[PDB]
């Protein structure tokens, strides 16, 4: 353990988190919008320390450690919900939002961010542009999206696409006004999901790569996996900068 | 599928959009009340019509689901509330006639001249401060002749139409329809019946008869000193000498009958003015009280949305004190606060109403109400009882740090509060009993006034100065009778109030008399109260009553325990004077 070398792919592209967090309009919860972010270096420290977020909870990853790792892909899903339903955006929950609108798997590996947005999208007289699904035939498999507006039938007799007795319109509208309580005021939510695979990593935290050494017992850290042992040119790690396979021998 | 599931889906669809229409109508009403103008009236009326039409349509839709199939006892409650077909059973012509009768009654009562000398403040000040026999008799008889005489045939037609409408809804009478509020079915060991409320009021009134007899004898003896030649030692109090037009409360009699007139009462108006309270600090103190008990804070929008002082000269506003529950997490208070003790106590009371509204906000829309009609004022009022004590005023900096209280002031305070609390129970009981008998059909149309005055003589101990024939309709003069309002809520409110006060005072481990008791800085009392507050209307009022007092039915023993030192002093004072009255004696 004479020295320590760390090697990440060289990326100098600032990651586009402004295009997700700072957006003119957010989509309704029943049909949320998903953005894939890749080939970027993500500074998660400013995101955590912006201190304007009501809720910042990371599930399955330490909030400080995720600053410095490598991930194959990141997905960001954004919508607007009511103040009291933000607690339903978490694995294992149940309600109107979780059952029919946005269902998260139990083995979640991402961070949920939510901040109050009563200044932007709530006006006197009501803001009836934000809807949510109220009736559905069955629950939602994790990360499933439904935009159908078919008439929901509760009784035995079918109805040919007309509202009436025992036939309802599935979607119902949030009404937003500035005088509402805190529980009913709008909240903007962004969910970040980190996906890992055997494919080469693309999104990585900010760290400076150093020159590699050989034939000496040094501590190595490649793409977030750390070990110790002599690196020999050829239990075997492929460094990302030059794509050379290296053997690790205990010292 | 099964009828239960269809009912659940229908209720889930209704609660949404019911909350929305209710919020819009309530906001329109608030805008009108805080800022009166021609334009706002149209918005208020439009929103009211929209909400009413929606409610009628949803009732018609809810009529489909048969109530036998549902077996949830909460879905069934919401459906029972929603399928209230009510007055629509009447024919269109009959409904038009009934609404015309009600509007004519309200119009004739609102504008009544005995001249020029309207009811308010022209006749109230005469009836409350004249101190002259002839003037009071003239005002009393003139108001009777001008208003009650003209309401006889309208009231008769009102009786017949309302009785037929109530019989149409599978009820025996209209009085039974009123008594249907105090009725819980389907729960074993907690059930109640409408035929139980006709009793359980006679019993509790038989319990407090001696205390009222002693108070009446004391008042008559102290009142013969004035009006020397118009009152008899054995007999009844003449009707117009009770300090009010109807004699509902006896408060105005206080200036005549004080036991120890030398000792002033506790009054902190000058203490408030000296420290320059800013009409907002009063609500800060109320919030401090309710926080110290253990109940939560006030919402952030309560302080900015609500208006707590008179808007000014440019903007006119009606500001009778009111607590507003607009829904969607919106709570407000309408008050024209001034620096007086009365405003301090009423701020406590309205803050109590708001604190009651916050508790059951999680319940569905149809179940956001007090357990019955008497639970809500009583919860509002025990807060003022706790806030009026000399200990509580002493803990704040407004009362003097070194205050020594003598039992003379205890007697003054007890008598002052008793002239209002137990002075109105016989009147409420007699009025509601007469209305129940009239609706039932026991009193023929030719014997209304004879039975009314016979009951006044026998139950209340009040006799008329001049005889009234059958053309007169005295009970129709009261605001509640002519404007279609129930009156048994004021009998049960005091009983529930004193039961709750005793339970909360015993839970907070207090020693001594009940009237010096205070529940601040007591978390267990607050928790016991909050357990009952959070139920809403979901559970039967008997169970909600048991969660605090520990007894299923209402009891009058705590009311007498509150007024025990006064009762002993009254017995000592009246050991010499006559107790009781003779029906035979009449002023003429
Ligand atoms: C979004 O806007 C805020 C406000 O100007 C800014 O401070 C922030 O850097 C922007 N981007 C992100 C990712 O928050
Ligand atoms: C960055 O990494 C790539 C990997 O193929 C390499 O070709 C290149 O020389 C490195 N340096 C710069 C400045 O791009
Ligand atoms: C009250 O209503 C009038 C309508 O003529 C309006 O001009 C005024 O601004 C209102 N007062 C408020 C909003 O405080
Ligand atoms: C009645 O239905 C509600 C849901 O609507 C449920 O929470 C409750 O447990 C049901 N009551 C009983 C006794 O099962
Ligand atoms: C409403 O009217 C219908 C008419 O068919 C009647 O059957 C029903 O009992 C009424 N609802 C009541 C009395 O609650
Ligand atoms: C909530 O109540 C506590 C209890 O004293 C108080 O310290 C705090 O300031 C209150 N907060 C709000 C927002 O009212
Ligand atoms: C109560 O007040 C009366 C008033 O005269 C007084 O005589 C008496 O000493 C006081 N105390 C008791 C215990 O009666
Ligand atoms: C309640 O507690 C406060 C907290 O200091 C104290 O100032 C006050 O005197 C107490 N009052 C009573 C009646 O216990
Ligand atoms: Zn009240």
């Amino acid at each position: 353990p004479t020295e320590s070398i760390v090697r990440f792919p060289n990326i100098t592209n600032l990651c586009p988190f402004g295009e997700v967090f700072n957006a003119t309009r957010f989509a309704s919860v029943y049909a949320w919008n998903r953005k894939r972010i890749s080939n970027c270096v993500a500074d998660y420290s400013v995101l955590y320390n912006s201190a304007s977020f009501s809720t910042f909870k990371c599930y399955g990853v330490s909030p400080t450690k995720l600053n410095d790792l490598c991930f194959t892909n990141v997905y960001a899903d954004s919508f607007v919900i009511r103040g009291d339903e933000v607690r339903q955006i978490a694995p294992g929950q149940t309600g109107k939002i979780a059952d029919y609108n946005y269902k998260l798997p139990d083995d979640f590996t991402g961070c949920v961010i939510a901040w109050n947005s009563n200044n932007l999208d709530s006006k006197v007289g009501g803001n009836y542009n934000y809807l949510y699904r109220l009736f559905r035939k069955s629950n939602l498999k994790p990360f499933e999206r439904d935009i159908s507006t078919e008439i929901y039938q509760a009784g035995s007799t079918p109805c040919n696409g007309v509202e009436g007795f025992n036939c309802y319109f599935p979607l119902q509208s949030y009404g937003f006004q500035p005088t509402y309580g805190v529980g009913y005021q709008p909240y903007r939510v962004v969910v970040l999901s980190f996906e890992l695979l055997h494919a080469p990593a693309t999104v990585c935290g900010p760290k400076k790569s150093t020159n590699l050494v050989k034939n000496k017992c040094v501590n190595f850290n490649f793409n977030g996996l750390t070990g110790t042992g002599v690196l020999t040119e050829s239990d075997a790690v492929r460094d990302p900068q030059t794509l050379e396979i290296l053997d690790i021998t205990p010292c | 599928s099964t009828i239960e599931e269809q009912a659940k889906t229908f209720l889930d669809k209704f609660n949404h959009e019911a909350e929305d229409l209710f919020y819009q109508s309530s906001l329109a009403s608030w805008n009108y009340n805080t800022n009166i103008t021609e334009e706002n009236v149209q918005n208020m009326n439009n929103a009211g019509d929209k909400w009413s039409a929606f409610l009628k349509e949803q009732s018609t839709l809810a009529q489909m689901y048969p109530l036998q199939e549902i077996q949830n006892l909460t879905v069934k409650l919401q459906l029972q509330a929603l399928q209230q077909n009510g007055s629509s059973v009447l024919s269109e012509d009959k409904s038009k006639r009934l609404n015309t009768i009600l509007n004519t009654m309200s119009t004739i009562y609102s504008t009544g001249k005995v001249c020029c000398l309207l009811l308010e403040p022209g006749l109230n000040e005469i009836m409350a401060n004249s101190l002259d026999y002839n003037e009071r008799l003239w005002a009393w008889e003139s108001w009777r002749s001008e208003v009650g005489k003209q309401l006889r045939p309208l009231y008769e037609e009102y009786v017949v139409l309302k009785n037929e409408m109530a019989r149409a809804n599978h009820y025996e009478d209209y009085g039974d329809y009123w008594r249907g509020d105090y009725e819980v079915n389907g729960v074993d060991g907690y059930d109640y019946s409408r035929g139980q409320l006709i009793e359980d009021v006679e019993h509790t009134f038989e319990e407090i008869k001696p205390l009222y007899e002693h108070l009446h004898a004391y008042v008559r003896a102290k009142l013969m000193n004035a009006y020397p030649s118009y009152i008899s030692p054995i007999g009844c109090l003449p009707a117009h000498l009770l300090g009010d037009m109807w004699g509902r409360f006896w408060t105005n009699l206080y200036s005549l009958t004080v036991p120890f007139g030398q000792k002033p009462n506790i009054d902190v108006t000058d203490a408030m003015v000296d420290q320059a309270w800013d009409a907002q600090r009063i609500f800060k103190e109320a919030e401090k009280f309710f926080v110290s008990v253990g109940l939560p804070n006030m919402t952030q929008g309560f302080w900015e949305n609500s208006m707590l002082t008179d808007p000014g000269n440019v903007q006119k506003a009606v500001c009778h004190p009111t607590a507003w529950d607009l829904g969607k997490g919106d709570f407000r208070i309408l008050m024209c606060t001034k620096v007086t003790m009365d405003d301090f106590l009423t701020a406590h009371h309205e803050m109590g109403h708001i604190q009651y509204d916050m508790a059951y906000a999680a319940q569905p829309f149809l179940l956001r109400n007090g357990a019955n009609e008497g639970f809500h004022e009583a919860v509002g009022e025990i807060m003022s009882l706790s806030a009026a004590t000399p200990k509580h005023l002493k803990s704040i900096g407004l009362l003097s740090p070194d205050f020594q209280e003598d039992n003379e002031t205890e007697i003054n305070f007890l008598l002052k509060q008793a002239l209002t609390i137990v002075g109105t129970l016989p009147f409420t009981y007699m009025l509601e009993k007469w209305r129940w008998m009239v609706f039932k059909g026991e009193i023929p149309k030719d014997q209304w006034m004879k039975k009314w005055w016979e009951m006044k003589r026998e139950i209340v101990g009040v006799v008329e100065p001049v005889p009234h024939d059958e053309t007169y309709c005295d009970p129709a003069s009261l605001f509640h009778v002519s404007n279609d309002y129930s009156f048994i809520r004021y009998y049960t409110r005091t009983l529930y109030q004193f039961q709750f006060q005793e339970a909360l005072c015993q839970a907070a481990k207090h020693e001594g008399p009940l009237h010096k008791c205070d529940i601040s800085n007591s978390t267990e009392a607050g928790q016991k109260l909050f357990n009952m507050l959070r139920l809403g209307k979901s559970e039967p009022w008997t169970l909600a009553l048991e969660n605090v007092v520990g007894a299923k039915n209402m009891n009058v023993r705590p009311l007498l325990n509150y007024f025990e030192p006064l009762f002993t002093w009254l017995k000592d004072q009246n050991k010499n004077s006559f107790v009781g009255w003779s029906t035979d004696w009449s002023p003429y």
